[PDB]
């Protein structure tokens, strides 16, 4: 999240913002899914992605 | 004066040169060199440079315009060193200091003896020690002892504050250590001294700040070039600090830091002795009871007793008696001893 | 533009750095008076 | 080395009052030696040098 | 004479004004046979000149600053060594006036200061006939409002040696290092001006008991401070500079700071007992038109637990208070009201007493 | 013109003569991990088709880690003395010059030379100075350092899976590192140099004591029984202290008292306890 | 003292350059700041209290240097601080690993405020809501001289503020506000 925010943007959270840029579209999955598996689950911006 | 004018006339038409190193010899007249400030070039000698002496890594002088090798020169001069090589003025021998003659002799075996008579170490067949550490309360004479020791050689001794090494750039600090150990590699019987490692020493940090990383890298250069791959010869390391507890254990293991010398406060006899030391050049009377002064003397640095001798002279200046009475001694002792109501935590556990 | 360090005796003989380029011993042009060129000053100098 | 308000010899514990005279710790105060200096005038003069006469933006140029 | 005229004439021509500075890196001597040297310019370039130029090999030393020709790359001037610009700011040039008659209630401490500093600067033969040493380092500690700035600016106001100031936080720099550079440049500066006294205030800001301290802060502060200790006492001592420091709280400092030679004499400052209060009020009541019916003893005994600053402040407010009614002289009641203002009265209804 | 591939290097391998003079049998008491590493590197030059027929996939690089002075370098210092391949020793933090990308340029210079010369052994000591985990900051440094991390990984991943280039890294703290190095394909063989045991203490004592005169009235095992949690380098300090002790006695022969004083010097600083805790 | 540097010379006094404001919020301190700045006739300089805390060491002090530089350059200039609690409120040292940098910066404001060759012609106006948790060094007079507070209007300040906030608006000619303020025993001008 914005921890590496105003102080440089870290080049990564922005690409994540493009990720959410695409997920915030229209798929309904149709037949397409996206899986994810991660530790350190209490840092990311999952509030918006819920 | 006309001769001087002719001298400058001849001096006018001399142009400098570029300084660089020899990378590798491509052919008999083709060489690969690099400017000290950046890129590299392909050059040739003149006719009679004695090209055999040119080796990969040597240093040479190049023509500015023609850009060719002229006058290959010896190693370089590392300005963090000359200010710490020909800098210290003289000093009285260790006869001046006293009270710790056990340690006085003890350093002699690790430094003076193994170079003067290396035969015995070979006869028993045991390698001499490498590095020694000095620790104890401030004003135990830690710096002073090193001053007396360096006062013997005075020419083959390097001294370091261990704090002027930092800089503004990313590297530029380890490299100083490199050329230090390389000059010390140049002269064979080199003595290195570093006071107050705790600035550069540290112990470790769980990914703190980046400047911490510059520091820790600058230290790990020491850890490498102490034991590392290239062994050392006639390179003695003397370290000085106040609290050893704040240092890196990897630096504290034997091999790098061979022996840990412990300095402590003076005993009664030591206090009497140092008191006699500073008491020498003092216009006084045949009335001095050193014993009573030592009796009120409990736990005072050599600089502390020096302070006593100073203050007693202060009371002597009071009333303008050019001589010195004994009572001003005890008065100054009471004052100085009173002043130590502000110094707590003077001891530190070793390591 | 550059920055001034100090002056000398009987003459300007000014010591100046540019910013990171190099430090020089330069002099004022005739378009100026040798009064308001005190040290620690940002001053414009010819490139040539 | 001596005072002037009581002639008591001192030495290095003397004082140098504005009036050019040395005093002991008892007479160092201007009210213990009748100091003949206009502290008030050097007053009205220091404050006048340190005090910047402010000017409400008016009647500047032409 | 004609010939020397011509040669000097050419010297003027080829010795132009613009020079590129550089550093004397080292000197050598090549055989077939005189001296030689190598230089680094300000442009990060090294040059080897066999012919030195308009300078003296004995005069030059490793690590010097010189004026060199741009194109020829020849040594043409010897430059006086300069320090950091921040160092130049630390110099003192005004020389204020704070003669000792202005300060009060600190006779003893004043004696202990003039002893430790003034006499060593004046009568060295007195310290030599008995012949031991002069002290090394004076410290002022106590409550903030006791007046620590007064002795500094006053003694500098009286003496004529090179007084040099210093602030606490100034030694802290953005980039790591820069404190060792700064302090060392300062001490060398006082070296250039052998009659030299340096003052340091808020010494606690740099002096602090080290400990297992993490990523930042201390990790340059103790470096700079250690540079201060070593540059102050120990390796290569000197006698051509005297050190005065002052703080508020003493407990944060390290032992090596207050050992016995880095800071020789310790001076505490107790607040005005009675007569120091009364007399200080009598001192700032020097430039004000005073009705000559005023008891500074009454003023003192009613002024309890104040400092030199506050006692000054009451005398300040009294004049404006009388200025409220436009009166010229003052009254004891005026000082009383100023006391009330200085004391920060809270409220009313405190009437169920008595 | 095209130059020889090894011209622009700025660095040389282990020179023709700088063998550290450390016999492979010199390290007393490291039979398991010494031999294990020796097969970890040299064995995949003599036995390869077993790796294809069974499938072993010999790791490109190996990591060493342990307490500070467990012979970590004492082993790599010896392997170079008893091998023939190209060897290049590498400081941990020499590529940190204040230029822009001189770090990754130097990494290119190194790995291009390693690929160029022959089957070689690149040794990087004290990788902890670089292989952090924390993050990318921005003052003037973590750009230049972490980009050299990236250069190291880039030229670390794709050699050919066929060139005989053996990478050996080692530190004491195998914790403050990026697990990107902890990946199959980059580094697989992980080796610690833990403290010795009674037997390895006996071996080290035999090897060390075998050099000095050692008068036969000194019982070695008697000090061996004291566990004391000693590191391997401490033993050498012990025999040193005893030796210089007898020398201080003006004696060319060692006795047991020099060893009593030995543990009374090195083994000293061990006891601080408050009995009422138990 | 500024617009009339005459009386203080004719009597021989120095004005208290250091003023602190305090009291409950929403009361008339900001308003006083803007009004004084209205007739400021001076290089008035805002200062936001949190602007000084930064990521690097000493840089905030480097701010302060430029502050007192532009001050000394601009003759007869005013400085305002606001909620200076962030700067140097205490000297927490029981476990001395908390706040230190803005403590050092606060020390720089100490020195460049008073000590060693005073500033000359400068005036300092501060204001805080909790003037209770501050380092006493700022509390020393000479720096923070006067302690003006703004209270809560008993019944009539609210009346007059009805005349202030009720005047700049359109209403009928049938005004009366004493009836109002008698109805709001405890309300500020902001609530007015
Ligand atoms: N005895 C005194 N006579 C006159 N002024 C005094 C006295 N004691 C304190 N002061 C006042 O104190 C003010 C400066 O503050 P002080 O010297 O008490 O220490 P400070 O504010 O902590 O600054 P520093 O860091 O220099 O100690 C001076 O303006 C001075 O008028
Ligand atoms: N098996 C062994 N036999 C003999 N000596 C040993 C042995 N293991 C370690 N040592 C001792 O330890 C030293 C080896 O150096 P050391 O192990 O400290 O290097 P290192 O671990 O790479 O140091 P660092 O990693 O802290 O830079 C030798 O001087 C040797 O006396
Ligand atoms: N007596 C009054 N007359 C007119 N307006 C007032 C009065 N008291 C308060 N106000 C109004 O209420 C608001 C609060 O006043 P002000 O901003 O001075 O309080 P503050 O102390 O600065 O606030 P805080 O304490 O939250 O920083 C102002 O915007 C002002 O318009
Ligand atoms: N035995 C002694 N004889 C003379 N001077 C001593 C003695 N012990 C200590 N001193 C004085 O104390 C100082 C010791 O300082 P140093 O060795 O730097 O200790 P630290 O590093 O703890 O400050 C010396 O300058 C010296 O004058
Ligand atoms: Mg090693
Ligand atoms: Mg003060
Ligand atoms: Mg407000």
């Amino acid at each position: 999240r914005l921890e590496g925010g105003s102080g440089g943007d870290s080049e990564v959270q922005r690409t994540m913002l493009e990720l959410l840029n695409q997920l915030d579209g229209f798929e309904a999955t149709k037949n397409i899914k996206v899986i994810m598996a991660t530790n350190r689950i209490d840092i990311l911006d999952s509030a918006l992605l819920r | 004066q006309y001769e001087k004018s002719e001298n400058d006339l001849k001096a006018l038409q001399s142009v400098g040169q570029i300084v660089g190193e020899v990378l590798k010899q491509l052919t008999e007249e083709k060489f690969i060199v690099k400017a000290t400030n950046g890129p590299r070039y392909v050059v040739g000698c003149r006719r009679q440079l004695d090209k055999s002496k040119l080796k990969p890594g040597t240093r040479v002088a190049l023509d500015m315009t023609t850009l060719t090798i002229m006058r290959y020169l010896p190693r370089e001069v590392d300005p963090l060193v000359y200010n710490m090589s020909h800098e210290d003025p003289g000093n009285v021998s260790y006869s001046e200091i006293g009270g710790l003659s056990e340690q006085i002799r003890e350093l002699r075996e690790v430094i003076e003896l193994p170079l003067t008579n290396p035969e015995l170490f070979q006869r028993v067949g045991i390698i001499p020690p490498k590095g020694c550490l000095l620790y104890g309360p401030p004003g135990t004479g830690k710096t002073l002892l090193a001053r007396a020791v360096a006062s013997q050689l005075d020419c083959n001794f390097l001294k370091v504050v261990s704090s002027s090494i930092v800089d503004k750039y990313i590297g530029e600090s380890a490299r100083l250590i490199r050329e230090m150990f390389n000059y010390a590699r140049d002269h064979q019987p080199c003595i290195i001294f570093m006071d107050e490692i705790d600035a550069i020493g540290g112990r470790r940090f769980s990914e703190g700040t980046s400047a911490d990383r510059e520091i820790q890298r600058t230290l790990m250069e020491l850890l490498n070039q102490m034991d590392g791959f290239d062994t050392l010869h006639r390179v003695k390391m003397i370290m000085a600090t106040n609290r050893p507890d704040t240092l890196d254990p990897a630096l504290l293991r034997p091999g790098r830091l061979d022996r840990k010398i412990h300095i402590d406060l003076p005993n009664e006899q030591a206090r009497l002795d140092i008191l006699k030391i500073h008491a020498g050049p003092i216009t006084k009377h045949g009335e001095i009871d050193y014993e009573a002064i030592v009796k009120l003397s409990d736990g005072f640095n050599g600089a502390d007793l020096r302070n006593v001798c100073t203050e007693a002279g202060m009371f002597a200046i009071r009333a303008d008696h050019d001589f010195v009475v004994q009572e001003d001694f005890m008065k100054a002792v009471r004052k100085v001893a009173d002043s130590k109501k502000l110094e707590s935590k003077l001891d530190y556990k070793p390591v | 533009c550059t920055k001034i360090i100090n002056a000398d005796s009987e003459d300007p003989k000014y010591i100046i750095n540019v910013k990171q380029f190099a430090k020089f011993v330069v002099d004022l042009s005739d378009q100026v008076a040798p009064t308001d060129i005190e040290e620690g000053m940002r001053v414009g100098v010819d490139r040539n | 080395n001596r005072c002037f308000m009581c002639r008591k010899k001192v030495g290095l514990t003397g004082f140098d009052c504005r009036c050019g005279n040395l005093f002991c710790g008892l007479h160092r105060y201007s009210d213990k030696h009748n100091c003949p200096y206009d502290y008030k005038a050097e007053a009205a003069a220091k404050i006048r040098k340190e005090n910047p006469v402010v000017v409400a933006e008016k009647i500047q140029r032409i | 004479k004609d010939k020397i005229k011509e040669n000097s004439e050419k010297i003027k021509v080829n010795k132009t004004l613009p020079y590129l500075v550089s550093n004397v890196i080292e000197l050598l001597d090549v055989d077939p046979k005189g001296k030689c040297a190598v230089i680094k310019t300000s442009t990060r370039q090294t040059y080897f000149l066999p012919v030195i130029g308009l300078v003296d090999a004995e005069k030059l030393k490793p690590g010097d600053l010189v004026g060199v020709n741009k194109d020829s790359y020849l040594i043409l001037e010897t430059l006086p060594t300069e320090y950091d610009s921040r160092v130049k700011a630390m110099e003192v040039d005004e020389r204020p006036t704070e003669q000792y008659s202005d300060i009060g209630g600190l006779d003893k401490q004043i004696q202990e200061l003039v002893e430790a500093i003034v006499l060593p600067m004046n009568h060295k033969e007195k310290f030599e006939n008995l012949g031991i040493q002069p002290p090394k380092g004076v410290l002022m500690y106590g409550p903030p409002g006791t007046g620590k700035t007064l002795l500094a600016r006053a003694c500098a106001a009286q003496t004529k040696a090179t007084f040099l100031k210093l602030a606490g936080p100034q030694l802290v720099q953005m980039f790591i290092g820069d404190g060792a550079k700064l302090v060392r440049d300062a001490f060398a500066l006082a070296k250039e001006k052998a009659p030299s006294i340096i003052f340091i205030d808020e010494l606690d800001a740099i002096g602090t008991k080290r400990f297992d301290s993490e990523k930042a802060g201390d990790r340059e502060v103790q470096r700079t401070m250690l540079e201060l200790l070593n540059q102050l006492d120990g390796f290569q001592p000197n006698t051509q500079v005297k050190v005065i420091a002052a703080t508020n709280r003493v407990d944060i400092l390290d032992p090596a700071l207050l050992r016995s030679g880095r800071l020789d004499r310790k001076i505490e400052f107790p607040m005005p007992n009675e007569e120091a209060r009364a007399r200080i009020m009598q001192i700032h009541s020097r430039k004000m038109n005073v009705s000559p019916d005023v008891n500074y003893e009454e003023l003192a005994r009613c002024t309890d637990d104040f400092n030199g600053a506050q006692c000054k402040a009451v005398c300040v407010e009294a004049g404006m208070i009388a200025l409220r009614r436009g009166a010229t002289e003052l009254t004891h009641e005026d000082y009383m009201e100023g006391i009330l203002e200085v004391q920060a009265k809270k409220k009313a209804n405190l009437q169920y007493y008595a | 013109d095209v130059l020889p591939p090894e011209a622009d290097s700025s660095i040389m391998m282990l020179t023709s003569d700088q063998k550290p003079d450390v016999m492979y049998a010199d390290i007393g008491g490291m039979d398991i991990q010494k031999q294990e590493v020796r097969e970890a590197v040299e064995l995949p030059l003599t036995h390869f088709e077993l790796y294809k027929q069974i499938g072993i996939d010999p790791p490109r690089g190996v990591l060493m880690y342990g307490p500070p002075g467990c012979g970590k370098t004492m082993l790599a210092k010896a392997v170079a003395h008893h091998t023939t391949a190209a060897f290049i020793r590498v400081v941990g933090s020499e590529f940190v010059q204040k230029y822009l990308g001189e770090g990754p340029r130097m990494v290119r210079d190194v790995f291009r030379l390693a690929k160029e010369n022959a089957p070689a052994i690149i040794f990087i000591d004290e990788i902890d100075a670089i292989a952090t985990k924390r993050f990318d900051a921005q003052t003037g440094a973590d750009r230049e350092v972490q980009r050299i991390l990236l250069e190291l990984l880039n030229q670390m991943d794709g050699f050919d899976q066929n060139v005989n280039v053996k990478v050996i890294m080692a530190t004491n703290r195998a914790d403050t590192l990026d697990p990107a190095l902890l990946r199959p394909g980059r580094l697989d063989r992980k080796i610690e140099f833990p403290l010795p045991d009674r037997r390895q203490k006996r071996l080290i004592f035999s090897t060390i004591t075998s050099k000095m005169n050692l008068s036969e009235e000194v019982d070695l095992e008697d000090y061996v029984a004291r566990p004391d949690k000693i590191s391997g380098a401490d033993i050498n300090s012990i025999c040193q202290e005893s030796g210089m002790l007898a020398v201080r006695e003006n004696r060319y022969i060692v006795l047991a008292k020099d060893f009593e004083k030995a543990y009374k010097t090195v083994i000293k600083k061990d006891e601080q306890e408050h009995e009422f805790y138990k | 003292p500024l617009l009339h540097p005459e009386r203080f010379v004719n009597l021989g006094i120095e004005p208290p350059k250091g003023v602190l404001l305090f009291g409950p919020p929403g009361t008339g301190k900001t308003l006083c700041a803007r009004a004084v700045a209205n007739r400021t006739d001076a290089c008035f300089i805002r200062v936001i209290g949190s602007e000084l805390v930064q990521k690097y060491v000493g840089e905030g002090a480097r701010m302060v240097r430029e502050l007192f530089e532009m001050a000394r350059t601009k003759k007869a200039c005013l400085i305002f601080f606001d909620e200076i609690d962030a700067i140097g409120g205490a000297r927490f040292d029981d476990g001395a690993g908390g706040d230190n940098e803005v403590q050092r910066t606060m020390l720089e404001l100490i020195n460049q405020l008073d000590g060693f060759d005073p500033r000359g012609n400068i005036k300092v106006l501060m204001a805080t809501n909790r003037p209770d948790t501050l380092d006493p060094a700022l509390m020393r007079p000479g720096r923070l001289d006067r302690k003006i507070e703004f209270s809560l209007p008993d019944l009539e300040g609210r009346t007059h503020i009805f005349k202030i906030h009720a005047r700049s608006m359109s209403v009928e000619r049938d005004i009366r506000f004493e009836l109002l303020a008698r109805l709001c025993p405890n309300s500020t001008g902001a609530e007015i």
